[PDB]
DNA sequence: CTCAATTGGTCGTAGACAGCTCTAGCACCGCTTAAACGCACGTACGCGCTGTCCCCCGCGTTTTAACCGCCAAGGGGATTACTCCCTAGTCTCCAGG
DNA sequence: CCTGGAGACTAGGGAGTAATCCCCTTGGCGGTTAAAACGCGGGGGACAGCGCGTACGTGCGTTTAAGCGGTGCTAGAGCTGTCTACGACCAATTGAG
């Protein structure tokens, strides 16, 4: 099948809505942040900010492993191409 | 549950669609989580610096726009 | 004033034996850094140091003793931060005295060289860190079956990609 | 102060800092004089520009410890404490 | 002649730290004392992890010419030295990154 | 009232850009009026240049409202300022990819 | 209170000019507004940097127009020049 | 396959050995020469004629020599996980669309 | 005397230099069309230098391009080349 | 001959292996170095050797844990035998085969597992691993010396 | 409202671009000995066909815990005044790039 | 040879962390109907492998330029020390943000 899968793509680059979660994605970063230096505090717009890039970021990693797969004649990705996509820029593992 | 089991399955396929992924493996929500990780830790200890280093205790926005300029991720926010 | 030699650090202050002038090796005192003219002999001194650290080729060792190697004269000085933590010196120097079994071994720390070691205790949950040599000399046993599984670290990042490859080219 | 060649005695007179059995040559100087100034560039450059935004002027002792943690990752920010420390101790009337 | 170097015992001149930084004041600015020894500190600590694998990776020629070829195999030769020098080294030469598909 | 905005011609401030150019100045720059308006216009210009190809696409959508969708596209949608501004819109997504490549059975 | 100096109703008193009919909110306005902040750092940047080597501290016409070609290619970078040079030939024409 | 067997080489030897040969020796593959010419040509686009030094091709062949072997190295490791060993014109544009260039 | 008259450079260029500089990083075989290609690469890459060198070499008050110029053209493309000043 | 890749050095010579076309590795056998004629072939692998050496340290990857290898083989010729892997290492002289007195002990590793007794003898540029039983035994003031180091 | 922009004092010490010393630009056409590039005919592995392991689309059922409104303690934001002991300015010794 | 901090000095104007404006963050309880986890039919992905096209690998033939610098015309940096004109910092008009 692809007619449902057609209409889902469309109706996700027309809206920009807000997929990232707010209470259990702040738990995810404090659990971090109280293992560097206790006695800390956060905001609501840093955790708006740091989403809002999230949001992009996601979309820019996914599209450098959806386009290894053009050339490669293929049309699922694999985990092994992110690992390969990674040492161009400079991240790497 | 724990704070590690933030990220579901249908969250990252919501958004592996905006790009233009047709079909998501099974082993993509187990390795995402892998690098969101160490994405998010890069931050998280430039922001713990940059609190000390004004003296104060409170991470706010305008910190994390001079924080991500120097990452490479630059991004128009709340100033910078 | 003339050729240093020793070198020490005392309460985080270098110290640097000036030798006299005319003088014998008895009559050399510590001349602490207040009152001093010789911008040359501070740089002049440090070329040949370095050049003593690193003579040591794979540490040379005889059979006829008279090789003893150390790092530094004060162990790094006092500004320590391998082995124990929370910097300061060895505060707490007590867990052979007793002789028990540990409970297991847990992850800590990772760092380049020389890890903070986490040794655990049965009942209490105190927390005891060695560093220092004589221990493992009285019981070899327990420093040897104490190192099984403390940091995991599987392989290069750049090998395993490699043979991934091979499963799916054919 | 403003000069390109700023360095010339000291470039020259490195020569005991290696080993004894081998010699630097005229194209291996080069390289490494001018990996020490990018850096020391860099830290000028970020001591400079790390003040603006946290409301700063002086750049004291405490302005030169978030460049290194900012530049160096934290797999090695701890063993540049343990250098920096010994040149603050050493240093007196100014404690 | 007192200076910082008398009260500071470091490699680098610490007199010739400071030179340069006199220069960006920055509208009302003013240069400390202990900045430029903390950043020499820095500079000498980072010319001597380096200095002491060039001498290191030499020990079975014996040669008293340093070649160009030998310095890269402590910034390409150190994962966590590699990323940190993001500027290209001037010469040719990588790493032979020996496959087993190639064979 | 006179002043140097009148002047030129330009609607950016004069005075903020000289007070900003002497941070950024090592020393004691002499920073006069014949630095800040060959500094500002450029910046207007900038400005005005991506406000222009914003309002292009908003008079198609029916809407009287400048929406924050609508600056990320007049940005990557051109081959000019996609290349020299490599940030990313916050809250805006990214260009729509048609591809033949989305459907069943391969192709 | 001494904040710093932002641009907001800046962008809007040349947006009523052009297009009256026009209404901006108040969350796109924070994005354009950090556009200009973030592009002109860059400039003044590239602009200080071109006179600690060349022994100068006095900023001419030609560091502004620099700094559009090192940035800015040449596909764009023609108009800007031909549009900033009637406002200095403006300025020292008359009042 | 010999040098004095009237039979010719496997297509398989020399292409490996190659790889190794320039393993152990520091050369300058690039010209000086012939690349002189193309400077030039460029050079004297829409502007006046000028001149240059000994020191602006020395610095172009070392330049030059960081980028084609990293251009060339993200192709040969992409053209892996394409069930294939030789490289193709069409993957460049791909693969430099992963660093950040335009295609 | 000043600088000859050169005309179709692009027919001069050598073709077992590419070949061999693939060798280095590892590319085992090569095809046809590459010494087409790699050519419509290369002015593009040069261009983005050689427009700056001229503009680094103006802004000095010179025509002539030292020794200086060209680390500053390729510090803005995150290459810095060692061995040339500071 | 294309590239050498099995290397040991037993009895105090060093051997390569012949790498034949149209084959795969188990049909290599060796030759010894007066027999050999090929002066290319040892330089460039001399200057790979060692980078492949130098390349190799913070805390590599594991190997085969539980096993002791030799300690106390058999009697009646513990030598020629048969072929052990096709590695470096296996097959070299442990000081069984040779019998020579160690010098001093070297390498400091913190990974997964044991210490790192890398036991190095006397004129040898290789070295092996020793059992953890024995080496306080026969000659205790080395193991007790090694450990003061740093 | 507040405390930014402005005009036009006034002789401070920046900068434009002539001339001079004596580098190494790049013409003409010298020599040595291995590179450029034509197109033989060996046998690598292109990316089409279609075998057959146990992947994961579409959108059921109804747990777990998305994120909604609106409690009210006392964290520590981002400043504004006081008066500590920082290190500029700029004379003129005898060090150093 | 060269050409600038060094040291004595005591102005300029900031760090430390007290005071106290007027509304955020985080632990907590109650509960709508969002989209959470698990794993059912049967779409058509990935991987293993047989057969044999297109156009590369690998020496020889025949050049006519590749490399070092061979020699010597009259352009090209940087240094020097004249004259020249932008706009430091100052006080205080009267209007933008």
């Amino acid at each position: 099948p692809g007619t449902v899968a057609l209409r889902e793509i469309r109706r996700y680059q027309k809206s920009t809505e807000l997929l990232i979660r707010k209470l259990p994605f702040q738990r995810l970063v404090r659990e971090i942040a109280q293992d560097f230096k206790t006695d800390l505090r956060f905001q609501s717009s840093a955790v708006m900010a740091l989403q809002e890039a999230s949001e992009a970021y996601l979309v820019a990693l996914f599209e450098d492993t959806n386009l290894c797969a053009i050339h490669a004649k293929r049309v699922t990705i694999m985990p092994k191409d992110i690992q390969l996509a990674r040492r161009i820029r400079g991240e790497r593992a | 549950r724990d704070n590690i089991q933030g990220i579901t399955k249908p969250a990252i396929r919501r958004l592996a669609r905006r790009g233009g992924v047709k079909r998501i493996s099974g082993l993509i929500y187990e390795e995402t989580r892998g690098v969101l990780k160490v994405f998010l830790e890069n931050v998280i200890r430039d922001a713990v610096t940059y609190t000390e280093h004004a003296k104060r205790k409170t991470v706010t926005a305008m910190d994390v726009v001079y924080a991500l300029k120097r990452q490479g991720r630059t991004l128009y926010g709340f100033g910078g | 004033v003339e050729k240093v030699l020793d070198r020490r650090v005392v309460k985080g202050q270098v110290e640097y034996l000036l030798k006299w002038k005319g003088f014998s090796e008895e009559h050399n005192t510590w001349e602490p850094e207040k009152n001093l003219d010789c911008p040359e002999l501070i740089s002049e001194f440090m070329k040949k140091y370095k050049k003593m650290k690193e003579g040591e080729n794979n540490k040379p060792r005889e059979k006829s003793e008279s090789n003893k190697r150390k790092s530094n004269f004060s162990n790094s000085a006092d500004d320590i931060k391998s082995k124990k933590k929370r910097e300061q010196s060895n505060d707490i120097a007590r867990g052979f005295e007793r002789g028990l079994e540990p409970e297991k071994i847990i992850g800590a720390t990772d760092s380049c060289g020389d890890l903070m070691f986490l040794m655990k205790w049965k009942d209490t949950d105190e927390a005891d860190l060695v560093l220092a040599k004589e221990a493992n000399v009285k019981c070899p046993q327990i420093v040897i079956a104490f190192y099984e599984e403390r940091l995991t670290w599987h392989a290069y990042p750049e090998d395993a990609e490699n043979k991934e490859k091979e499963t799916a080219k054919s | 102060k403003t000069r390109k060649e700023s360095y010339a005695i000291y470039v020259y007179k490195v020569l005991k800092q290696v080993h004894p059995d081998t010699g630097i040559s005229s194209k291996a100087m080069s390289i490494m004089n001018s990996f020490v100034n990018d850096v020391f560039e860099r830290i000028a450059g970020e001591a400079s520009r790390l003040a603006h935004y946290n409301k700063r002027s002086t750049i004291t002792s405490r302005e030169i410890q978030t460049a290194v943690r900012l530049l160096l990752p934290g797999e090695l920010a701890k063993h540049a404490v343990s250098e920096g420390t010994k040149a603050v101790t050493k240093y007196t009337s100014a404690k | 002649a007192v200076s910082r170097s008398q009260r500071a015992g470091l490699q680098f001149p610490v007199g010739r730290i400071h030179r340069h930084l006199k220069s960006r004041t920055t509208s009302h600015g003013r240069v400390g004392a202990t900045a430029a020894v903390y950043s020499a500190a820095i500079l000498e600590y980072l010319t001597a992890e380096v200095l002491e694998l060039a001498g290191n990776a030499s020990k079975d020629l014996k040669v008293k010419r340093i070649t160009p070829r030998h310095l890269q195999l402590a910034i390409r030769g150190d994962e966590e030295l590699d990323s940190l020098i993001k500027a290209t080294i001037a010469g040719g030469g990588v790493i032979p990154h020996i496959h087993k598909s190639l064979i």
